C-alpha cells in the first residue's frame, strides 16, 4: 500500500499547477510592454583588486558599501578598501577549499566555508588586535556552498548535504534544520527583514523558508537544470534564480509561479551568479562565457555587459547603496563596475 | 645619385620606425596588462627596451654615416655613440640569452621552474645584462683604448676610412667578440638543441600512443639570431688578423643586419605567441 | 584634516604589511603541486594513502619527492553526486584515479570506466592530465588463473582482443594475464585519447597499492605533464 | 517541472522481447544526452546505455550489447529501449536518467544513489 | 521499505500544505513589482549614473 501516496501526490501537484496557470491571468511582459526600455548601460572598471593567488569563489560586501572580503581557493580570505583598493585585513584559511563568504551586517565577523563542511566564523574587532577564529560551526555532511548572517550570533548556511540549517554561534549549536532540497543546496539569499530566505538547488528548484517556523512555504520549479545563483529583489517579494541552463528566471512570492524569462539564443552557458540593482530593475548576471550581462528587469531585454574578465565569473555582488559592482572570476581578480 | 641615396635613407629609415615601432608595442603590452607580469615576460620587457634604445639612441647616426661616410657629429660623440653601440647591442645578446636560459629551465626542469626562476632572478638578469656589456663598452672606449697594442697600424686606419669608425685591435677583437657573441650565443644554442631534442622525444610519444612545431619554431629563434648577428661579428674578428683587407660596405651592410636583429627580436620572442597576441587584442 | 591623513598613512601600512605576508605566501603556493586522489570506495586509494604518508569533509596529505613539495587531496564526507564539488580542481597538476581490476557486488569496472569518462570530457576538467592507477593487479592475476573472471561476459569484445606488441609482462607474467590487464587498460586508453586534444594526457600505471613506487610514479608523470604544458606553452 | 516516466515492464519468457518508453517533459529534450539505468534487487544502479543529443553517438554496457537498442526520437520527446533475448539476470527496475546539463559531453551523476533528473522506474521481470 | 512510505507521506503532507496558500493574479504582482522599481529609479545609480563629483569611485 504505497502507490495511493504517490497517486495523491500527483493529484496534488496537478491542483497546484491548475491554480497557478489560473491565477496567469496576464504575463509581465504584456504589462511591461508600455514602459520606455532602459536604453544600453555601460559600466567602466573603476577599480581592479589584485592579491588573491587562485579563483575567486566568492565575495561579498560591507552593509557600508565601501569594505568587501572575497574568498579564493589559495586559502586566503581578503577584506579589501574598494574606495582605496588597500587591503584591510588577509585571513588565511585551515582549509584550501573555501567556496562561500559572509559579511555580519554590523561588519564584526566574517564567516566563510567549503569542501571541508565547517562554516568558520572570524572575529575581526578583537581586543588582541588581530583576526582570529571566533567559532567553527560543524554538523553538515557535505561542503558548504552559502552562508549569510542574520546578526552577529546567527547564520543560515546552504551544504551540498542538501540542507539548509540555522545556527546559534555562541552555542556553535545548530538551532533548526532545513530540509526537503532533492540535491546540492547551491545558493542562498535572505529576505531584507531576514524572516524568510530563498535557496536553489540541484534539482532545478527553489524554496522559500521560514527562518523560525523552520519549513518550506512554497517551492517553484520552472528551471531545468541546477540552480546556481539566487537573490532577493530589494522588495522582498520576489527572487530571480541563475541555473547551468543558460537562463535567469523571476519568480513571485505570492503568485507562486514564474514571471519572466531572460535567455537568448547565443547563450549556452550556465549562470554562476545573479544580483539586483537598487531600485530592481536591472539584473546583473554572471556566466562561464567569462562575461557578466545586464537584463532588463521588466523587459528581459539584456541592456549592457561587463566584459572584461578572462575566466569564469563565480561571484557578483552589488552595494547596498547601489553605487557599485563586484565582480569577481576564476582569473582571481576583483573588477568594481559604475 | 639623389635616387639612390634617397631610396637608401628610405630603406634605413623603415627599418628604424619598424624597430620603435615593434619594441614600443611589446613594452606598452608587457607593462599594461597585469597578467603578462611574469618574470619571463619581464625579460622580454627589458630586451625591448635595449632593442628600443638601440632604435633611437644608435641607429639614426648609424644610418648617417653610412649613407654618407664622414662624421657629422663631432669626435666626443664618436666615442659615445660607439659605446652605446656596443653597449646595447651585448646587452641584446645577453637578453636573448637569459631568454634561453629561462626556456631551458622551464622544459628541463619543470616540477622547480617558478621556485627557480622567480622576479629576483630575473631582476639580476636584468641587471648583469644591462651592466656588464656597459662597463665592457665605456670602460674599453674611453677607460681604455679600443686599439691599445696596434696604435700604428690604428692611426694608419684611423684615415684610411673617413668619419667615424670602430676599429678593433687583434686582442680587443678577439676580446669582445668572445664577451658579445660566442659565450651568450653558444650557450642558446646549445640550451636550445638540448630543447629541439626534448620536443622531438615528446612529440615521437604522443604520436606513437594516439595511434614538427620544435622545428619551426627553435629554427626562425636561431636562424634570426644566426644570420643577423654571425656574419658581422666574424667579420670583425678576422679584419684585424687579415690586417683590415675587409671593404667597408661590407661592413655597413654587416652592422645594419645586426640592427635588424634588434629589429626582428620582438616578433620573434612576443608576437610568435598567441599568449601575447591575445592580451595585445 | 590631519586625523584624515594619519588614517591613509595607517591603512597604507597596514596594507604594506599584508602584501609582504602575501608575497612570502605566493613563494610558497607556487612551489607545490596539488594532486586530487579520485577513486571508489573499493579500490585501495585508502591504503595507497596510507602508504604515502608514511565527519571531515576533505582529507589532506602533504608529501615531498626529492625537494618538490606535493598536496594531496582526498574528498571525505561527500555525496557520491560530484557533478558540483569537482569543478573546485580544475587547476591541480593532475588527478589520480585509483581503479580495482574487480572479478553489494556488481561491475565496478563499467562504472569506473563511466566515471572516467565524465571527468575526462568535463568541461573544466578538459585541461588536468589524469595519473590512472589500475590497482589490485595481483588480485586480478590470482582470480584470472582460477579461470572464474570478470572479464570475459562482462565485456565481449575482450574474446578478440589479443596482446599488444608494446606489452611488457614481467617474467613470471602469465599470457592470460597480461592479456587480461592490457584489455583493461585499453579500455580507459580508448576514452583518453577519444577526446585527447593535447591539453591533457593520461598516465596509466599497474599498482598493487602497496608500493614504494607510487610515489616516484606521481612525481614522473607530474613532471612529464608540466613539461608538455612548458613546451605547449612555447610552441615547443 | 522536469518529469520523467518509464512505460513497458512486466513478466516475459527467457529469450522474450520487450522495448521500454519513456516519456520526458519539462525540459528541452534534444538538447540532453540520455541514459538507461538499472537496479537489480539487492544490488546497486548499474549503467545500460546511453545515446547523444542527435543519436549519432551510442554505448551499451558490455552486457547487453547485442541485445538491447536504445533509440530515442526528438520530435515526441520519447526515450525507447528495444532489449530482446532476455536472460533471468535482466531482472531490474529500468530507470531513464537524463543528462544534467545540456550541450554537455559528459554525464556525471546518472547512477547515485539519488539523483534529481531520473524517472521512477518500470519493472521489468524474466520468469 | 518502510523508507519509501515515510518520504512519500512526507512528500504528500508537504504538497498539501502548499496547495492551500492564497495565491494573487501575475497582473497585480507584475504591477507591483513595476510600481517599486519605478518609485526608485533616481535613487539607483548604476541605473542613473551620478556625475564624477559624487562617484565614490
Ligand atoms: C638617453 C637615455 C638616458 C633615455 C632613457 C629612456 C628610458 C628610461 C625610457 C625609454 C622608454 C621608456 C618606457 C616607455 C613606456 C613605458 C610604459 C609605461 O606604462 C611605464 C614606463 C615605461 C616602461 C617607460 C620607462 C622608461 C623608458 C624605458
Ligand atoms: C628617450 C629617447 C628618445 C632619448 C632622448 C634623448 C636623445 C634624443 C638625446 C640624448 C643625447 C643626444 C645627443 C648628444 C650629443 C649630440 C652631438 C651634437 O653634435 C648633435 C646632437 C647629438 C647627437 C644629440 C642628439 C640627441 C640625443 C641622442
Ligand atoms: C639604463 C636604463 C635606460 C635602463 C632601463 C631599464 C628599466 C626600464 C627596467 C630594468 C629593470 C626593470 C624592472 C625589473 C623588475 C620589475 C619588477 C616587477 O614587479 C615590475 C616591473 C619591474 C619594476 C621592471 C620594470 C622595468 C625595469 C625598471
Ligand atoms: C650593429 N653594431 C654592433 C656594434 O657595432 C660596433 C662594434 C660592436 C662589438 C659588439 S657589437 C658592436
Amino acid at each position: 500500500e504505497l502507490d495511493q501516496l504517490r497517486q495523491e501526490a500527483e493529484q496534488l501537484k496537478n491542483q497546484i499547477r491548475d491554480a497557478r496557470k489560473a491565477c496567469a491571468d496576464a504575463t509581465l511582459s504584456q504589462i511591461t510592454n508600455n514602459i520606455d526600455p532602459v536604453g544600453r548601460i555601460q559600466m567602466r572598471t573603476r577599480r581592479t583588486l589584485r592579491g588573491h593567488l587562485a579563483k575567486i569563489y566568492a565575495m561579498h560586501w560591507g552593509t557600508d558599501s565601501r569594505l568587501l572580503v572575497s574568498a579564493s581557493q589559495d586559502g586566503k580570505l581578503i577584506i579589501w578598501d574598494s574606495y582605496t583598493t588597500n587591503k584591510v585585513h588577509a585571513i588565511p584559511l585551515r582549509s584550501s577549499w573555501v567556496m562561500t563568504c559572509a559579511y555580519a551586517p554590523s561588519g564584526n565577523y566574517v564567516a566563510c566555508g567549503g569542501l571541508d563542511n565547517i562554516c568558520s566564523i572570524y572575529n575581526l574587532k578583537t581586543r588582541e588586535g588581530n583576526v582570529r577564529v571566533s567559532r567553527e560551526l560543524a554538523g553538515h555532511t557535505g561542503y558548504l556552498s552559502c552562508c549569510r548572517f542574520l546578526d552577529d550570533n546567527q547564520i543560515v548556511t546552504s551544504s551540498g548535504d542538501t540542507t539548509c540549517a540555522l545556527w546559534d554561534i555562541e552555542t556553535g549549536q545548530q538551532t533548526t534544520t532545513f530540509t526537503g532540497h532533492t540535491g546540492d543546496v547551491m545558493s542562498l539569499s535572505l529576505a531584507p527583514d531576514t524572516r524568510l530566505f530563498v535557496s536553489g538547488a540541484c534539482d532545478a528548484s527553489a524554496k522559500l523558508w521560514d527562518v523560525r517556523e523552520g519549513m518550506c512555504r512554497q517551492t517553484f520549479t520552472g528551471h531545468e537544470s541546477d540552480i546556481n545563483a539566487i537573490c532577493f529583489f530589494p522588495n522582498g517579494n520576489a527572487f530571480a534564480t541563475g541555473s547551468d541552463d543558460a537562463t535567469c528566471r523571476l519568480f513571485d512570492l505570492r503568485a507562486d509561479q514564474e514571471l519572466m524569462t531572460y535567455s537568448h539564443d547565443n547563450i549556452i552557458c550556465g549562470i554562476t551568479s545573479v544580483s539586483f540593482s537598487k531600485s530592481g530593475r536591472l539584473l546583473l548576471a554572471g556566466y562561464d562565457d567569462f562575461n557578466c550581462n545586464v537584463w532588463d528587469a521588466l523587459k528581459a531585454d539584456r541592456a549592457g555587459v561587463l566584459a572584461g574578465h578572462d575566466n569564469r565569473v563565480s561571484c557578483l555582488g552589488v552595494t547596498d547603496d547601489g553605487m557599485a559592482v563586484a565582480t569577481g572570476s576564476w582569473d582571481s581578480f576583483l573588477k568594481i563596475w559604475n | 645619385s639623389n635616387d639612390v641615396r634617397a631610396s637608401l635613407y628610405s630603406l634605413m629609415v623603415l627599418i628604424i620606425l619598424t624597430t620603435l615601432v615593434g619594441n614600443l608595442i611589446v613594452i606598452v603590452s608587457i607593462s599594461h596588462f597585469k597578467q603578462l607580469h611574469t618574470p619571463t615576460n619581464w625579460l622580454i620587457h627589458s630586451m625591448a627596451t635595449v632593442d628600443f634604445l638601440l632604435g633611437c639612441l644608435v641607429m639614426p647616426y648609424s644610418m648617417v654615416r653610412s649613407a654618407e661616410h664622414c662624421w657629422y657629429f663631432g669626435e666626443v660623440f664618436c666615442k659615445i655613440h660607439t659605446s652605446t653601440d656596443i653597449m646595447l647591442s651585448s646587452a641584446s645578446i645577453f637578453h636573448l640569452s637569459f631568454i634561453s636560459i629561462d626556456r631551458y629551465y622551464a622544459v628541463c626542469d619543470p616540477l622547480r621552474y617558478k621556485a627557480k626562476m622567480n622576479i629576483l632572478v630575473i631582476c639580476v638578469m636584468i641587471f648583469i645584462s644591462w651592466s656588464v656589456p656597459a662597463v665592457f663598452a665605456f670602460g674599453m672606449i674611453f677607460l681604455e683604448l679600443n686599439f691599445k697594442g696596434a696604435e700604428e697600424i690604428y692611426y694608419k686606419h684611423v684615415h684610411c676610412r673617413g668619419g667615424c669608425s670602430v676599429f678593433f685591435s687583434k686582442i680587443s677583437g678577439v676580446l669582445t667578440f668572445m664577451t658579445s657573441f660566442y659565450i651568450p650565443g653558444s650557450i642558446m644554442l646549445c640550451v636550445y638543441y638540448r630543447i629541439y631534442l626534448i620536443a622531438k622525444e615528446q612529440a615521437r610519444l604522443i604520436s606513437d600512443a594516439n595511434q614538427r612545431k620544435a622545428v619551426k619554431t627553435l629554427g626562425i629563434v636561431m636562424g634570426v639570431f644566426l644570420i643577423c648577428w654571425c656574419p658581422f661579428f666574424i667579420c670583425t674578428v678576422m679584419d684585424p688578423f687579415l690586417h683590415y683587407i675587409i671593404p667597408p660596405t661590407l661592413n655597413d651592410v654587416l652592422i645594419w643586419f645586426g640592427y635588424l636583429n634588434s629589429t626582428f627580436n620582438p616578433m620573434v620572442y612576443a608576437f610568435f605567441y598567441p599568449w601575447f597576441r591575445k592580451a595585445l587584442k | 584634516t590631519e586625523d584624515q591623513r594619519n588614517e591613509e598613512k595607517a591603512q597604507r601600512e597596514a596594507n604594506k604589511k599584508i602584501e609582504k605576508q602575501l608575497q612570502k605566501d605566493k613563494q610558497v603556493y607556487r612551489a607545490t603541486h596539488r594532486l586530487l586522489l579520485l577513486g571508489a570506495g573499493e579500490s585501495g586509494k585508502s591504503t595507497i594513502v596510507k602508504q604515502m604518508r608514511i565527519t571531515s569533509g576533505i582529507f589532506e596529505t602533504k608529501f615531498q619527492v626529492d625537494k618538490v613539495n606535493f598536496h594531496m587531496f582526498d574528498v571525505g564526507a561527500q555525496r557520491d553526486e560530484r557533478r558540483k564539488w569537482i569543478q573546485c580542481f580544475n587547476d591541480v597538476t593532475a588527478i589520480i584515479f585509483v581503479v580495482a581490476s574487480s572479478s553489494n557486488q556488481t561491475n565496478r569496472l563499467q562504472e569506473a570506466l563511466n566515471l572516467f569518462k565524465s571527468i575526462w570530457n568535463n568541461r573544466w576538467l578538459r585541461t588536468i592530465s589524469v595519473i590512472l592507477f589500475l590497482n589490485k593487479q595481483d588480485l586480478l592475476a590470482e582470480k584470472v588463473l582460477a579461470g572464474k573472471s570478470k572479464i570475459e561476459d562482462y565485456f565481449p569484445e575482450f574474446a578478440r582482443y589479443t596482446t599488444p606488441e608494446d606489452a611488457t609482462p614481467e617474467p613470471g607474467e602469465d599470457p592470460r594475464v597480461t592479456r587480461a590487464k592490457y584489455f583493461i587498460r585499453d579500455e580507459f586508453l580508448r576514452i583518453s585519447t577519444a577526446s585527447g586534444d593535447g591539453r591533457h594526457y593520461c598516465y596509466p600505471h599497474f599498482t598493487c597499492s602497496v608500493d614504494t613506487e607510487n610515489i616516484r610514479r606521481v612525481f614522473n608523470d607530474c613532471r612529464d605533464i608540466i613539461q608538455r604544458m612548458h613546451l605547449r606553452q612555447y610552441e615547443l | 517541472q522536469v518529469q520523467l516516466q518509464e512505460s513497458g515492464g512486466g513478466l516475459v519468457q527467457p529469450g522474450g522481447s520487450l522495448r521500454l518508453s519513456c516519456a520526458a517533459s519539462g525540459f528541452t529534450f534534444s538538447n540532453y544526452k540520455m541514459n538507461w539505468v538499472r537496479q537489480a534487487p539487492g544490488k546497486g544502479l548499474e549503467w545500460v546505455s546511453d545515446i547523444s543529443q542527435s543519436g549519432a553517438s551510442i554505448s551499451y554496457t558490455g552486457s547487453v550489447k547485442g541485445r538491447f537498442t536504445i533509440s530515442r526520437d526528438n520530435a515526441k520527446n520519447t526515450l525507447y529501449l528495444q532489449m530482446n533475448s532476455l536472460k533471468p539476470e535482466d531482472t531490474a527496475v529500468y530507470y531513464c536518467a537524463r543528462c544534467p546539463a545540456p550541450f554537455t559531453r559528459d554525464c556525471f551523476d546518472v547512477t547515485s544513489t539519488t539523483y534529481a533528473y531520473r524517472g521512477q522506474g518500470t519493472q521489468v521481470t524474466v520468469s | 521499505n518502510t523508507a519509501s512510505i515515510a518520504q512519500a507521506r512526507k512528500l504528500v503532507e508537504q504538497l498539501k500544505m502548499e496547495a492551500n496558500i492564497d495565491r494573487i493574479k501575475v497582473s497585480k504582482a507584475a504591477a507591483d513589482l513595476m510600481a517599486y522599481c519605478e518609485a526608485h529609479a533616481k535613487e539607483d545609480p548604476l541605473l542613473t549614473p551620478v556625475p564624477a563629483s559624487e562617484n565614490p569611485f
